[PDB]
């Protein structure tokens, strides 16, 4: 069946008649810059030639209509004194262009009109080269090979803490460089029929995440099972153990947003459960072990789970039984 | 399909036909181009 | 089917030693061509057999649904169906036209890349027998049947 | 100052060639939006293509590289323009249209300054040719403005992409991709590479298109009836199908006669060739590859139009009956039957001559085209060969009657066959109860001889046109050459002669089979268009 | 009547009598650097171009000045070599402050003015190019464009979900790019008595957006209708549903902020609805739908609304009927 998002974290809802009117505007450059390092490189290197052979065309052109670049001694003096063919005015032009002005050819002060070429030439190629180095820089502060690298597990469990029943997910970081002020938006959604007839294709709805005193947010620094008891006041208080695996559509995403430390920028992570996902009735491997003298965590045994003699009924009717027993 | 439908729908008809027919096209065809190899000389 | 499939076979065979016979160079030019169309073989032997069977599908239920219509015809007129059959009758007319519809496309696009391919070879073979039959070998009897 | 006008026209193609890079590789490193002009913007460019063409040809017979430069630019300006019209296709802009505008001017401007300073003074031709199709371009573009926003007031009220081929999954979209792949089917690749792995099915395939339904062809047929019948029959359907189906059947018969007469020209450029060695020659050669494909590509484009037109028409004319099958009477178990036949054979004979309706206008031109080049090549000689090539189509139509027949009486024995099988195959356990079953495969096989002795008759008839086939073809080139040189004037064969008899005598064989088997579709269509006639109006 | 904020989102108050004392001072560069990409280029252009005819004619003057440019054969050594007019007085001007360099016009250590000239020439040049980079590239981090996309439903609807009244208004995305931790300030603002007969002209309060145990965010993925429900403790519950639509004066606002995932700056968006936009008693069409593999959002249904047979009163008398039904 179809699903929210997918679990590497990008959407999967296709969007359909879009007004599509305002985005008719040229944000040309950024869209490149932000491409790969070897397709900017190509970019730019190709960007370059081209203003460069454009004016090489030109300077040749000019110099071949002025008649200096018919040779002959006497009676003129060439607008760019000391050219010979179009390989003399190709190095005429990327002399002058990337500002190292040999300075073997000289241009004249006979003819206004390469005056005007060279003034219009430098302008274009400094603006060239600023929009060029400061597209490259804002390139250089990608630090999305770092992001993106929190895992959650493949699959979540449920069990029976402190006699009430509880949901355990493990999350987790995998670099040295910690997520500030992380915190989880952990939602549900559902095809909803309100009593008044209404039908909603989907809702979300906020699970909480259960913390201390209160907080929507945690601390990582190791793998930590995200821990939530659901009540009778809880939405997901009211479906079965048995018809979740095969026939239920029910997607439990979890939003967890946070700061990085080195760049600064929030960045999230969203996961999705579905209803063939999710398990009953079993226990994660504890992963953390008193080393030599610290903690170790195994990742191996991350995603593994052992089995565990507790009762399987709904959630509905444990509660019943709770007020009964 | 493998080869080895084929090679019992031919092997049904047995070798008196097979070769009589596989030769005879290929001088056929051997033929069609010769007569054409030779009006080539012919022209000039 | 098979003396066809055998006097087209021979004949490509011929065509191509005739042709190389004229140019020897121009072989060793075709030989590369000839391999793309070993690709074009597979991807398309893999649809069109499929498509194929596809249309016989959707020619079966049609007609026989026809049928059914004929015979209890006072049922479906007293029941007021005649809306809904004709509902499903437009379905299976488009099932069945969508089939033998991607499979005339599939063929079109077979066609025109092997004669695509087959221009590319008539070309090279024409560059090849300009200037290697006359420039050099000066032999006017060759290019006449590499041509034609 | 001929060098100085050829740069200054090298100029503007480096302009765009330069421009474009950046926004190609940006472009390279799902809604089709049209524009007005758009097919007309392809064949102009395609025309371009064929004219720089000949330009190269130009300047390689003059060579003095700045004297053909120009149309090695303009060439890689071109497919440039195609790539940007292909970008802006994909995603429309008010700005790439100014871009590609500009270039338009400049090059129109350049063009300008070449005839005049020609005119002062084979290059004429082909810079007007280019003059021509630059100012034509210009004026698709001012088109595109003026309908567009480019340069119009605030808002442009732009034509929300069309949702009858982008809207929710559609697989086969023939009428909306760019016109070069409308005629080369490009958008198959993506089809026939996911095809290799997964296998097809009706949920992997696509869904009509709103061009091509039931419900569509149905209304145009039942409004072209109504529109022949509130002015009143086989006649009235007839020519109610004919302005119902109306500018697809020609445009196809109309590619089909174009592509008919390149391909009777190719042999004559062959023979031009064969000449110029043995006493211009690359020109010539490149322009049959030109020729070659673009006459190819039409007799597909040709053959693909008109099966569409072909299906649209069955699925019409099937849901017509249909309704009709609502509204008879119970009056009229036979019927029943020829109501089934009148759907799967009637039908099928239908649309299969509505396939074969354009080869019918097209052999005749062939015939004709082919008949009077071969004369004007071998001379009085051609025509007696160019009698027994055509003698051999009506003969092949009398073979073709001959096996229908044969056809005929073996399906009988067939059927009865098959009834004395049904009952051993049902009587199993009785048949071998007593081992009566040698008795019944000794009728058995007595039946099998009789069929046996029909199918000699009918392959026999399938030899003779096999050998036909491939024996006119022959006998033509034979009684051609021998009653030509040995009989007539004696005159000195070139190779350019002969060969280019022996390439007409091929490109003529191949459409004479098909015009017998046209003969016969086309009159057991008009047989079963009246039998649909007299069962839709009962 | 008057309104607070503007649909688009633009302030619509108008400050009277500010000190503006303060606003006396020089922020001249950012401001001009902030124009439009036309504007601000030919303002750089500008910048460049007036710099360079300044020092040129400066130099035509000192070349003019020295007695070096009468064309004088001996008993002098130009200050710069090889200066005859005024166009090659600027190209020399252009030569030496865009660092090209051409040397076929020297400046000699013969007059210490020239020295002088071309050591503030060059840092002068140098401290214009810098800041012309600079801003230049703090430029082209603008992706305002794409900000400010999100859209609200026109008009709001109430109706009756659970048995009590809610309220209904829909939000939603119009790119691929997401916004992270978007919260809600949903406000009304109104023309207020206090009970010790003080009037305020206009009272911004409160009204919470009803999400799950808690949280002044949500999550914004598909167009999801803010769901709130008005309660005997809100200040809109004391409104009636035939005074609205005429002559009362209700400005409820929403403040939706959010930070956006490529930028990291956190934007917002604000819009109004007046008591003659809302409406009573309908109900928004279901925009989701189950497509092939996926879901379809139709932004067509958008603002589409349905009859719904809901009763029509006021929430106080709403609530009195539900302590007596
Ligand atoms: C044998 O060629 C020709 C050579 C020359 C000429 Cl002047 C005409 C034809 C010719 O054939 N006349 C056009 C009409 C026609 C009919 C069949 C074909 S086809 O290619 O054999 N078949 C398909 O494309 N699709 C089939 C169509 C039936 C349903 C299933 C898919 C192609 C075209
Ligand atoms: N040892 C590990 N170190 C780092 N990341 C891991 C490790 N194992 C798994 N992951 C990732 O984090 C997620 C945890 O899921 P798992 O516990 O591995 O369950 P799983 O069924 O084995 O999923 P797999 O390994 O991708 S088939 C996976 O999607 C992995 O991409
Ligand atoms: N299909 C759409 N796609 C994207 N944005 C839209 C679409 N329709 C409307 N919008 C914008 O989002 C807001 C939603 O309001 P609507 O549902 O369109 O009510 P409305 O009365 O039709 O307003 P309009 O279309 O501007 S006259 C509008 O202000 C539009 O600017």
């Amino acid at each position: 069946r179809a699903r929210f998002v997918s679990k590497k974290g990008n959407c999967n809802v296709a969007h359909k008649n879009i007004r599509e009117q305002g985005r008719f505007l040229q944000d040309v450059f950024t869209t490149l810059v932000d491409l790969k390092w070897p397709h900017t490189l190509l970019i730019f290197t190709m960007s370059f030639l081209c203003s460069w052979l454009l004016f090489a065309m030109v300077w040749w052109l000019i110099a071949f209509a002025h008649g200096d670049l018919a040779p002959g001694e006497g009676t003129n003096v060439p607008c760019v004194t000391s050219i010979h063919s179009f390989s003399s005015a190709f190095l005429f032009s990327i002399e002058v262009q990337v500002t190292i002005g040999f300075g073997g050819r000289m241009v004249t002060e006979e003819c206004p009109l390469a005056i005007l070429i060279l003034i219009v030439q430098n302008i274009v190629g400094l603006m060239i080269n600023a929009i060029m180095l400061g597209c490259i820089f804002m390139k250089t502060a990608q630090a999305h090979r770092r992001a993106e690298t929190l895992i959650f597990s493949k699959h979540a469990v449920i069990t029976l803490r402190h006699g009430r029943l509880c949901f355990m997910l493990r999350v987790g970081d995998l670099r040295k460089s910690m997520i500030i002020s992380a915190t989880i938006h952990m939602q549900v959604v559902r095809k909803t029929t309100s009593p008044e007839g209404e039908v909603v294709p989907l809702h979300q709805v906020d699970i909480p995440m259960e913390n201390g005193v209160g907080g929507n947010g945690i601390f990582l620094v190791a793998p930590l099972i995200i821990y939530h008891v659901i009540d009778s006041n809880s939405p997901l208080y009211d479906l079965a153990p048995s018809d979740l695996h095969h026939h239920q559509d029910l997607e439990i995403i979890v939003i967890l947003e946070g700061v990085v430390e080195t760049t600064g920028i929030t960045t999230q992570a969203r996961t999705s459960y579905l209803a063939d996902e999710i398990l009953w009735g079993q226990r994660f491997v504890p992963i953390v072990a008193e080393e030599d003298g610290r903690y170790s965590v195994d990742y191996s045994k991350f995603g593994n789970t052992i089995k565990v003699p507790t009762p399987l009924c709904t959630a509905r009717q444990l509660d019943e039984d709770r007020s009964l027993l | 399909i493998p080869w080895r439908a084929c090679t019992k729908y031919l092997s049904s008809a047995g070798i008196l036909l097979l070769s009589l027919l596989v030769f005879s096209q290929l001088l056929k065809h051997m033929v069609l181009v010769a007569i054409d190899y030779w009006l080539a000389k012919w022209t000039d | 089917t098979l003396e066809c499939l055998s006097r087209s076979t021979l004949l490509c065979v011929s065509a191509l030693t005739v042709i190389s016979y004229v140019t020897p160079v121009f072989l060793v030019a075709l030989l590369p061509l000839a391999v793309v169309c070993y690709f074009i073989q597979k991807y398309f032997r893999v649809a069109s057999r499929d498509l194929q069977q596809l249309d016989d599908t959707t020619q079966l239920p049609l007609l026989s649904h026809f049928a059914e219509t004929v015979e209890g015809l006072t049922t479906i007129r007293a029941f007021r169906y005649e809306a809904r059959f004709q509902q499903k009758l437009l379905e299976y007319t488009d099932s069945n036209n969508i089939a033998s519809l991607f499979l005339t496309a599939a063929n079109r696009w077979l066609e025109v890349r092997m004669e695509y391919i087959g221009a590319c070879v008539v070309l090279i073979a024409a560059a090849t027998s300009i200037s290697n039959s006359l420039h050099r070998e000066l032999s006017a009897g060759l290019v006449g049947l590499g041509l034609t | 100052n001929g060098c100085f006008v050829d740069a200054l026209n090298v100029v503007p193609h480096v302009f765009l060639l330069f421009i474009t890079f950046p926004i190609l590789f940006i472009g390279w490193g799902s809604t089709w939006l049209h524009f007005p002009g758009h097919n007309l913007r392809w064949i102009l460019t395609f025309i371009l293509l064929f004219v720089l063409v000949c330009e190269i040809a130009e300047g390689i017979l003059s060579d003095h590289l700045h004297l053909y430069m120009p149309a090695g630019m303009a060439f890689m300006a071109a497919i440039t323009s195609v790539v940007y019209y292909h970008n802006i296709e994909t995603s429309n802009f008010p700005k790439l249209l100014i871009a590609l505008l500009i270039y338009w001017t400049l090059a129109f401007i350049t063009k300008t300054i070449k005839f005049v300073k020609f005119y002062d003074h084979l290059r004429f031709c082909l810079t007007g040719l280019l003059v021509i199709l630059y100012g034509m371009l210009l004026l698709v573009e001012v088109n595109v403005i003026r309908v567009r926003r480019y340069i119009f007031f605030k808002t442009p009220r732009e034509v929300k992409p069309p949702e009858d081929l982008q809207d929710l999954g559609v697989r086969f979209l023939q009428p909306f991709v760019n016109l070069l792949s409308k005629g080369t089917y490009w958008w198959m690749n993506a089809f026939i590479k996911t095809a290799h792995k997964k296998p097809i099915d009706l949920r992997a395939i696509g869904k009509l298109p709103i061009a091509m339904r039931a419900l569509t062809n149905y209304q145009r047929l039942c409004v072209a009836f109504d529109a022949q019948a509130r002015k009143d029959g086989a006649r009235a359907i007839w020519r109610a199908l004919c302005h119902a189906f109306g500018r697809r059947l020609i445009l196809s018969s109309t590619f089909r006669i174009l592509a008919d007469l390149l391909g009777f020209a190719g042999p004559l450029c062959i023979f031009g060739i064969v000449d110029h060695l043995g006493k211009n020659a690359y020109v010539l050669a490149v322009l049959l590859f030109l020729a070659l494909l673009l006459q190819r590509t039409f007799l597909q484009a040709s053959y693909y139009v008109a099966i569409e037109t072909g299906i649209n028409l069955r699925g019409a004319i099937q849901t017509k009956i249909y309704n009709k099958i609502m509204h008879l009477s119970t009056s009229n178990e036979m019927t029943a039957g020829q109501i089934c036949n009148l759907v799967a054979i009637d039908t099928n004979q239908l649309m299969w001559f509505f396939f074969l309706c354009p080869n019918l206008w097209a052999m005749p031109v062939q015939i004709i085209v082919g008949v009077i080049l071969l004369y004007y090549i071998l001379g009085v000689s051609a025509l007696i060969g160019a009698a027994v090539i055509i003698l051999l189509a009506p003969v092949q139509y009398f073979v073709a009657t001959k096996l229908s027949q044969a056809q005929r009486s073996t399906l009988e024995h067939s059927n009865e066959r098959l009834k004395q099988t049904n009952e051993m195959l049902r009587g199993m356990k009785l048949l071998k109860l007593y081992a009566w079953e040698s008795i019944f495969c000794s009728r058995v096989e007595v039946t099998r001889r009789k069929e046996m002795t029909s199918l000699r008759a009918f392959a026999v008839y399938t030899s003779i046109s096999i050998f036909m086939n491939t024996a006119i073809p022959i006998a033509a080139v034979l009684i051609t050459f021998v009653g030509h040189v040995s009989f007539f004037k004696e005159s000195d064969l070139s190779p350019s002669v002969a060969f280019a008899s022996l390439s007409l005598f091929h490109i003529l064989v191949t459409p004479l089979f098909l015009l017998s088997s046209v003969v016969r579709s086309t009159v057991k269509a008009l047989v079963s268009v009246q039998k649909l006639s007299e069962f839709l109006s009962s």
